[PDB]
RNA sequence: UUAGCUAGUAGGUGGGGUAACGGCUCACCUAGGCGACGAUCCCUAGCUGGUCUGAGAGGAUGACCAGCCACACUGGAACU
RNA sequence: GGCGUAAAGCGCACGCAGGCGGUUUGUUAAGUCAGAUGUGAAAUCCCCGGGCUCAACCUGGGAACUGCAUCUGAUACUGGCAAGCUUGAGUCUCGUAGAGGGGGGUAGAAUUCCAGGUGUAGCGGUGAAAUGCGUAGAGAUCUGGAGGAAUACCGGUGGCGAAGGCGGCCCCCUGGACGAAGACUGACGCUCAGGUGCGAAAGCGUGGGGAGCAAACAGGAUUAGAUACCCUGGUAGUCCACGCCGUAAACGAUGUCGACUUGGAGGUUGUGCCCUUGAGGCGUGGCUUCCGGAGCUAACGCGUUAAGUCGACCGCCUGGGGA
């Protein structure tokens, strides 16, 4: 939900 | 922490009054006097583990207001960490 | 806690306004006189008074049409955890042009329709919908 | 420790070597009594055919009943008492197998 | 379910070297270099201008056209 | 896009790196924004055309290529520096409450064992019985002693602790929480991947300890069989020291912090004033439960202690089964 979070990593895609 | 004969002298000998308690110098000489007064208790009571918390508060308490004089004026801080004796 | 002192100032807006009241207080800055005077020239609120020096205290008139909200939502944009920043063609409007985008730039607060003139961009504050 | 475990299942055919087949069964503890009265539980026993009709009522429990001939019969030693009490076993069985139902 | 990797390695002197700077090469001197902003190891893949999809943001890929790099049975080397 | 119950908030806490940060002024123009240059090959796509009888297709110029580099600008916000300020966060004093932890003593019931006395045919146990105990006198009662572990009543959606949890009394050592009056430092803060410590009980290692309860097991009923249930016994363990193990339906099935948004019934803990005119009247903070409006929600329900409206940061989930 963080925009931070997904600095360390993104979404993953299946 | 201490009684009135310990508490009221430490602000006086590292303050420049007797109103000069607020201060941080004078905060880190309250820390460094009860982690002194308590290396005998912790020795005999390894097994106080609560009691431990409130020990482990006041290092990270002391650790934190070491790092506020150090970056402003590091004259006051060279000062003080040989005169209560710190930097192991 | 406080960080965000902006979105601070548009929780204290929306709910006395949504929950009837009269008037509401907050703590001044230079920033939020520099928002709430725009909202002011806007047609959004009525007046805003300051009340101390030492301890500034921002307060603000609420506004409403038979008791209805007049301010019905608003929208924190930019915040210190993302900012936001658009040019002088690339300011989005809110409902297509009804609402303004309270956008601060070198001369001052302004709306999207006023940087039309001045020609600017710069830092997204809220969607004043 | 003290008991039997089925480990050959429901049933293998095999051949003797003169004739016939033989059937193998499982290890079974299981009692399924739903068929039929116990008129039928009477008659599901060899040496009490030849009893039946001697007692003094034309229907009796054979338990709490005064003069049952085949309980005259048990007590005499012409029938051992160890089939009489697993006789009434199995009807007192049928007072606690049948309580809730079942029905083909 | 890859956390330590690396001794010509990192830097300096001098000699040598190519068309040009340079551990590019050699002796000596220093013990540093790289790395949780992914070093290193393993697997996979030519890349890009683009094509296709999608309201857009994104998504999948790199045939024909064009640009570049690599390769010419396998491996190594030099001449012209 | 979600994480009270549909899959999902680490059991909890400390804290580095990282992210983020109250308020006032000056400065730098770092980020950002404005303008301009150079560049972003052509072809493709888009705009208007032209051409092949038409279309596909070819093609003129423009736009596009939201990119990157440099110069000149503006200073509101973000960043850096400088000087600050006090409401954030801290420090002192006076106090009050509490099963907070550790260590050492100590009390009295009850259980069982043992000694003695009086005393006699059953005690014991269950739906009903039996195993078991007892004429060497059980059981019951009384006197006296030993050992072990737990603390009735108080005691209550009561209190405390980060959580698991924590309960006789007393001493010693020691931790945080909260309130009143001021004085004082001046953002000293929030949050946390690795790392670090605590962490129910079972079980594991070494050495003690042994009442009661009690896996496995002994024995008797039950039964089709009883392995379980029921009953009579009984070892490991439960106890302590010294470690290790680190998982739980470790649950409020809600990560932490801060800012606001109508209210009641109470509880607990203080404090300020008041014909003290009663343990009361009036206020006002800390903690806590049940109702309930707006609002939210898939429904249940939450509803000033949010699951209402928002910010700061972190963890985690991506059909069921495999797992
Ligand atoms: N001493 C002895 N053992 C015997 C005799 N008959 C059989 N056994 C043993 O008894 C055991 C049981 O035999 P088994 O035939 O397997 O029994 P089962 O009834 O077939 N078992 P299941 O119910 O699984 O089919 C075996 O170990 C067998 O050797 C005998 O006459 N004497
Ligand atoms: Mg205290
Ligand atoms: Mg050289
Ligand atoms: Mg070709
Ligand atoms: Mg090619
Ligand atoms: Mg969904
Ligand atoms: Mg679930
Ligand atoms: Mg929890
Ligand atoms: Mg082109
Ligand atoms: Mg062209
Ligand atoms: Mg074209
Ligand atoms: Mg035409
Ligand atoms: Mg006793
Ligand atoms: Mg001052
Ligand atoms: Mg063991
Ligand atoms: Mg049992
Ligand atoms: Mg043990
Ligand atoms: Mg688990
Ligand atoms: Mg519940
Ligand atoms: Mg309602
Ligand atoms: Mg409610
Ligand atoms: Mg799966
Ligand atoms: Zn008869």
């Amino acid at each position: 939900a963080t925009v931070n979070q997904l600095v360390r990593k993104p979404r993953a895609r299946k | 922490s201490l009684s009135t004969e310990a508490t009221a002298k430490i602000v006086s000998e590292f303050g420049r009054d007797a109103n000069d308690t607020g201060s941080t110098e004078v905060q880190v000489a309250l820390l460094t006097a009860q982690i002194n007064h308590l290396q005998g208790h912790f020795a005999e009571h390894k097994k106080d583990h609560h009691s431990r918390r409130g020990l482990l508060r006041m290092v990270s308490q002391r650790r934190k207001l070491l790092d506020y004089l150090k970056r402003k004026d590091v004259a006051r801080y060279t000062q003080l960490i040989e005169r209560l004796g710190l930097r192991r | 806690s406080m960080q965000d002192p902006i979105a601070d100032m548009l929780t204290r807006i929306r709910n006395g306004q949504a929950a009837n009241k009269a008037a509401v207080t907050m703590p001044s800055s230079k920033l939020k006189v520099a928002i709430a005077n725009v909202l002011k020239e806007e047609g959004f609120i009525e007046d805003f008074k300051v009340e101390g020096d030492t301890k500034p205290e921002l307060e603000l008139t609420l506004k409403y049409f038979q008791g209805k909200a007049v301010v019905e939502s608003i929208q924190r944009v930019s915040r210190p955890g993302l900012r936001i920043y658009k040019r002088k063609d690339e300011l989005p409007k809110v409902m297509a042009g009804l609402g303004i985008a309270v956008v601060s730039t070198s001369k001052g607060v302004m709306t999207d329709r006023a940087a039309r003139q001045a020609g600017l961009g710069g830092e997204i504050i809220c969607y004043v919908a | 420790s003290g008991l039997g475990q089925h480990t050959t299942t429901a049933a293998r055919l095999y051949h003797f070597p003169h004739g016939g087949d033989v059937i193998d069964s499982p290890g079974v503890r299981e009692f399924g009594l739903w068929h039929l009265e116990p008129e039928q539980i009477t008659q599901g026993f060899v040496e009490f055919h030849d009893y039946l009709g001697l007692c003094k009522y034309r229907d009796c429990k054979h338990d709490t009943d005064p003069g049952c001939a085949i309980r005259e019969a048990v007590e005499e030693g012409k029938i051992a008492e160890t089939r009489f009490e697993n006789y009434h076993r199995i009807l007192e069985s049928m007072a606690q197998v049948k309580t809730r139902k079942n029905f083909s």
